[PDB]
């Protein structure tokens, strides 16, 4: 039944806590990322 | 965690000190001899 | 290990996780290099 069903989606999260204990990094700002699924579709060929 | 990197500083060169302290008793020598023993000791750092 | 016993456990892989902030305790030298002119041969000694 995976032939009658498209692509669907996965599951991607990002966190952006505060910061408290390391080492001295230097200061900077929440960002986001943005990301795509381009799969395409492979197959051979056979005859008799 | 280093932020505050007060009390997370100490780095002293002892490695190749504690034998030329351990040695003398009182370390109450001559300039002669306090000149050839920072001398051996560069040399000692030098070709460690 | 002969007649030593110090606790030792891996806290690279648990501690900064290896990706977070930059490895602490790192050295730096600072050496500087000098090139003279050179001396030439008193009267002879120059070659062989």
């Amino acid at each position: 039944e995976l032939a009658y069903v498209r692509d669907g989606v996965i599951q991607f999260e990002v966190q952006q806590p505060m910061i408290a204990r390391d080492g001295p990094h230097p200061v900077d700002q929440p960002v986001h990322n943005y990301m795509v699924k381009r799969i395409h579709k492979r197959s051979l060929s056979a005859a008799f | 965690d280093q932020l505050l990197g007060v009390l997370l500083e100490k780095a002293p060169p002892l490695s190749l000190l504690s034998p030329i302290n351990k040695f003398q008793p009182e370390g109450h020598l001559n300039r002669v001899a306090r000149a050839a023993l920072l001398s051996d000791l560069k040399r000692r750092v030098c070709a460690d | 290990v002969g007649d030593k016993l110090v606790f030792l456990e891996a806290l690279e892989r648990r501690v900064y996780q290896a990706t977070r902030v930059a490895y602490p305790l790192i050295g730096n030298i600072d050496i500087t290099f000098i090139m003279p002119m050179g001396v030439f041969q008193a009267n002879s000694m120059d070659r062989y």
